Formats: structure tokens, C-alpha cells, sequence
């Protein structure tokens, strides 16, 4: 079974910073893409930040660029958010995903169960 | 609106035989999976395993798709498959295709919950 552990999150204030973090463990090869999304109570998924496994393809939502910066460890089945200047609008649950493409949700096959930021007021 | 999905196993999968059972295959398959209704396709493979096997694969090696794309992935072990290609004198509306047997590796784009092929991209 593949799982993708992640941990990090929780709650900051307005103006915080915060960083996310994800291993992929179970799977015997290496995801091209990952990537993390988010999803606000009532709102549609959307696709925050992802990177290839050469450290390139590098890809934003324009809401947070300048803000967050995604990473990984060459090569490897792990990925990571920073996430500055945090705003009430970033309060989302947040998942890691692997193996799809740029920031197209339906394309992830590997999903973590999710981990709640709250930027508070 | 069929899905995805459901297209790929029209256009796919042929769980029902080994391989191709004659050099009408193509012909007789292009015709009833209703890839010949409004214009020729032009290739088609259609793959002999099982459902799952197939579905199996998108937990499988991620690798490049042709174009470059990075959700495909390939199966682990060779699979027999059916090349269909249109011939010259093909003409829509009377389509005519050559059936040439393969086994191979098979690479798939997949998406979706559940995560499924969608696209046939290549046998390598
Ligand atoms: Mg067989």
C-alpha cells in the first residue's frame, strides 16, 4: 500500500507562515509530479503548487505566487510548502498528491488524507 | 455525455479473447466498438487482458507519455495487444483496416477517483 504521510499545518495568524510536508512511502518508483492542492468547506479542490522530481516544472496558483514555494528532495518521493504571509482566504484543508501532471487535480492518482490549515483574524 | 473511462474500454479492451482470432479482427472490431461512425480512425489497439489487469496498471511505473505528459504509466509485465491501422484503399464510409498481433508493454494516461486509464498512449 502506498501512503503519503503528511505533517506540518495547523493554525497561524494573518500575516504567519507555515510550511507543509509530505513522504510518499509504499511505492517502489518515482513520481514525475507532485503536487499540493486544497479545498475551503463548500469550494471546488484547487491545485496550489506543484514540481517534477528533477526540481523543475515548477508550478503556481496565481493566488499565492510570491507567497508560497514548493520544493522537493531531488529524485525522491517527497514534496514541501512554505507558505508566507498567510491570509484568512489560505484557510483550506490542504493534500499532497503524486504521479499526474502540473496542477490538473484529475490527473493525481496518490492522495494524503489532508491536513487542515487555519489562518485566523 | 459517456466518460472517459467508459471510452477507453470501448475503444481498448477486448477482455473476451487471447489475442486477435483473425486477420478480420480489426475490421469486425473497428466497426462494432463504433470507431468508423463519422470518420475513419486511423489506428486503433485494442488490449487482451482483463479488466483489472489493465485498471492495475495506473499503480504501476509512472513514465513520460509520448507528448511529454507525466500521468502515464506502464505495465509491469508484457501484455498482448492488437495493432489496428487503416489501409490505403480505405475509404469512410467503407473502412478497412490490417490486424497485426503484438505483446508488449503497454503505457496508459489515467485519471480520475476512481484513478482509471483514459487514454491509450503507446506499446513499447
Ligand atoms: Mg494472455
Amino acid at each position: 500500500q502506498v501512503q503519503l504521510v503528511e505533517s506540518g499545518g495547523g493554525l497561524v495568524q494573518a500575516g504567519g507562515s507555515l510550511r507543509l510536508s509530505c513522504a510518499a512511502s509504499g511505492y517502489a518508483y518515482t513520481y514525475i509530479y507532485m503536487g499540493w492542492f486544497r479545498q475551503a468547506p463548500g469550494k471546488e479542490r484547487e491545485g496550489v503548487a506543484a514540481m517534477d522530481s528533477g526540481g523543475g516544472g515548477t508550478l503556481y496558483a496565481d493566488s499565492v505566487k510570491g507567497r508560497f514555494t514548493i520544493s522537493r528532495d531531488k529524485g525522491k518521493n517527497t514534496v514541501y510548502l512554505q507558505m508566507d504571509s498567510l491570509k484568512p482566504e489560505d484557510t483550506a484543508t490542504y493534500y499532497c498528491a503524486a504521479g499526474g501532471y502540473e496542477l490538473r487535480d484529475r490527473t493525481y492518482g496518490q492522495w494524503g488524507q489532508g491536513t487542515q490549515v487555519t489562518v485566523s483574524s | 455525455k459517456e466518460t472517459a473511462a467508459a471510452k477507453f474500454e470501448r475503444q481498448h479492451m477486448d477482455s473476451s479473447t487471447s489475442a486477435a482470432s483473425s486477420s478480420n479482427y480489426c475490421n469486425q472490431m473497428m466497426k462494432s466498438r463504433n470507431l468508423t461512425k463519422d470518420r475513419c480512425k486511423p489506428v486503433n489497439t485494442f488490449v487482451h487482458e482483463s479488466l483489472a489487469d489493465v485498471q492495475a496498471v495506473c499503480s504501476q511505473k509512472n513514465v513520460a507519455c509520448k507528448n511529454g505528459q507525466t500521468n502515464c504509466y506502464q505495465s509491469y509485465s508484457t501484455m498482448s495487444i492488437t495493432d489496428c491501422r487503416e489501409t490505403g484503399s480505405s475509404k469512410y464510409p467503407n473502412c478497412a483496416y490490417k490486424t497485426t498481433q503484438a505483446n508488449k508493454h503497454i503505457i496508459v494516461a489515467c485519471e480520475g477517483n476512481p484513478y482509471v486509464p483514459v487514454h491509450f498512449d503507446a506499446s513499447v
